[PDB]
């Protein structure tokens, strides 16, 4: 889905604003609609409208690539590509169709520790915009603690209320429109809704194809360093979106490393020359950056550029 | 007055707690009779024959309240550390203070109300001179509760080397040691070793 | 200062941990210190240590480019290199060296409406680290709806605490090490620290240089787009670090547009064959990215790529 159609759909939701309901997500995976006060709900509504307007509506550098081509660019909303949906996405798609006459209602005597996620339903133009945010560990507030019961205090230690904070801000983690899911914070996706196993599965199928490529004598270094997600995400991108894997033969790759004036020095070639000699961590990182085609040049300046967050032009 | 002046008044009232309890144990005149004929003489006669006991008792309660106010100082943020450059121990005060300003009040006769008014005026005069003479950290009630006083020269990791500060530590202090500061005033801070 | 030396200095501060101190700055430009409870301060120090570890210590994909070369990458701390320091940076530098026996303590009877930012002073191994924060609109949050004077209520209409609560979440906008300032959040620096006038003056210099380059046929479109801060970032980058503007002849540039697969169908050559017709917003963005050297092709796959986040390799 193009970014312009995304902006048009969100704008058609935005100026045709109708209503907003807040429903929690539980540890036992049931909907529990809340009792937000009307002035407070309106304040959160206009704040969320301003935040989503600043993020999406008037933003000019917005890009929406697939999650499989994950990069480290800012102010972008990645599109979900995997058909395997974790259970929170099914919870979102249930929460966009909860009837208002239902009485499956929240009990606030549960110390607010049962809730593990806040859903913001921006409803309008007979459509729903479901914005989910994590619990974000009840980030610490600050009171102005008094003595006895006399409320002002010229000198007093400022402390924290224990668990009635419910810090939900105006930021969001990921939002869904229609049937396509969009994310903003990939860290809570990777660490909360059971995604790391999928990332290591893509990492080990990438490592299987890499050992089928016959390029490294020390593949044990990659499988001993690949349990971190900071390498496993790049391995998943190598597995699914790479113009090197299964596309370019080994001899052209070794000729490119032999002819390049940087990669011949930082990354050591094998003495036999049939394979590539990587052992160290920086050699691993430069190897990963090379095989994702992050080393580029122009025709004007003819300087070799290393790209952090590249983007295709032909598609 | 107020602020720093009230802080020094609270420190002096906390210092005089040993005097208050000493007058309490010296002159009380409680009828400690072990026989059956020593009945209750009445509450009114007991509070008439005892005036400076109950005065010293509410002064002791004031000293306990001011010690609670001093203990409130370390309750808030004291999670920063410094390094002691010089640790010349000055703890002969609160013994010199006791043996100079409390032992004469034990050597003093408490019989007449005119004399007691004169001695209270002497207490007020000693406190007024003691307010602003930079020896106000002397405190025998502090020294009884494990506190050992030190004259230290801390060195902040990012600000500089401030000199001539008085530390009231729970345990012993030494050159090249890390303490946690909680400044009761500009001159006196409550220390706590980092180990 | 490279990224490895920055990681070493952050590690050297972190493992020899001494203690923290929270200093408030005000709208009337003076520095006050707060009264935070000991357990709350310990939790704040542990949370900031965990966030700072996840940002610099355990992070492998960390880059620190100059703020004059500000691209749109993520997981980066941009290095300040401009000549003029904003007044909040000098207030941070003053807040590093406040003596510990100071008595200009904050008064909490102001209802926290006078505090502009929060300075965290993490100290250790005879060095001071000065994080920065901004106070937002109370970090909108909730309560329990006390029925009369008793806390538990199953019918609790969820309301907001009044204007007395300060946000102190585990995030930092910028931090100070030594005599250099590194920047994480760019929006609060372009908004609160009065920096967008400096960016606009740099954009004025860049527009003057573009007019003197004698390339654009219609200058007034670029001047029309120049009031946007997101565009003014690109003119600031063009003014300070463009490798094509003024380095090479304009005939080579027009030959590059006339001999490309994508730029020949987007950017149009004029009738005299010496100027570029830049009218639409899409053509303005494509010309800006062309003059930013964002159109790069690989010598391995022969695929033209857009580069949102670039890095010069010979550095």
């Amino acid at each position: 889905m193009t970014t312009q159609q995304l902006k048009e759909k969100i704008s058609k939701i935005i100026d045709n604003f109708s209503g907003i309901r807040v429903v929690f997500t539980t540890t036992a995976n049931e909907l529990k609609l809340s009792r937000i006060e009307g002035s407070a709900l309106n304040s959160i509504a206009e704040g969320f409208i301003d935040k989503i307007k600043e993020d999406i509506i008037n933003n000019e550098d917005l890009t929406s690539p697939l999650l499989s081509n994950f990069d480290d660019r800012k102010n972008a909303l990645f599109k979900f590509d995997y058909e395997q949906y974790p259970e929170e996405f099914n919870k979102i798609t249930q929460a966009i169709a909860i009837p208002p006459n239902s009485q499956d209602y929240y009990n606030p005597l549960n110390k607010f520790t049962d809730v593990k996620g806040i859903i913001i339903l921006i409803s309008g133009d007979n459509k729903c915009l479901a914005l989910y945010k994590n619990k974000t560990n009840l980030a610490v507030l600050r009171n102005s603690r008094k003595m006895f019961n006399l409320v002002p205090d010229p000198d007093g230690y400022l402390k924290q209320l224990p668990n009635e904070i419910l810090r939900l801000d105006f930021n969001y983690d990921l939002f869904s429109i229609g049937e396509d899911f969009y994310i903003k914070n990939h860290k809570t996706l990777e660490t909360q809704m059971k995604f790391h196993q999928v990332i290591e599965a893509q990492a080990v199928i990438a490592l299987n194809s890499l050992r089928d490529s016959l390029l490294i004598e020390d593949i044990s270094g990659l499988e001993k360093s690949s349990r971190e997600i900071s390498f496993a995400r790049k391995l998943a991108k190598i597995s699914k979106h790479s113009p090197v894997l299964g596309k370019i033969d080994t001899k052209t790759i070794i000729d490119y490393v032999s002819q390049h004036k940087y990669l011949s020095a930082i990354l050591q070639i094998n003495e036999a020359g049939d394979k590539l000699l990587i052992k160290t961590k920086t050699s691993q990182k430069h190897f990963i950056k090379l095989m994702s085609d992050d080393y580029l040049q122009s025709d004007l300046t003819k300087i070799i550029y290393m790209s952090i967050a590249k983007d295709r032009l032909d598609e | 007055m107020q602020r720093n002046t009230y802080n020094k008044v609270g420190l002096y009232i906390l210092s005089l707690a040993m005097l208050f309890v000493f007058i309490i144990i010296l002159t009380a005149k409680i009828p400690f009779c072990f026989t059956s004929d020593c009945s209750f003489i009445g509450l009114k006669k007991l509070v008439l024959t005892n005036i400076v006991p109950i005065v010293c008792f509410v002064f002791f309660l004031f000293s306990i309240y001011f010690y609670n106010r001093l203990k409130n100082i370390t309750k808030y943020n004291g999670q920063d550390s410094v390094k002691i450059t010089s640790c010349q121990s000055e703890s002969y005060e609160s013994l010199t203070f006791l043996a100079t300003y409390i032992v004469p009040f034990m050597g003093f006769s408490f019989e007449d109300m005119q004399k007691n008014i004169a001695y209270l005026l002497l207490v007020v005069v000693i406190g007024i001179i003691f307010i602003k003479t930079d020896k106000y950290y002397a405190n025998p009630t502090l020294a009884l509760f494990g506190f050992k006083l030190y004259r230290v020269n801390i060195l902040h990791p990012g600000s500089g080397e401030t000199k001539n500060l008085i530390a009231i530590s729970n345990d012993v202090l030494k050159v090249d040691d890390n303490v946690y500061y909680s400044f009761f005033d500009e001159f006196v801070f409550i220390a706590r070793k980092k180990i």
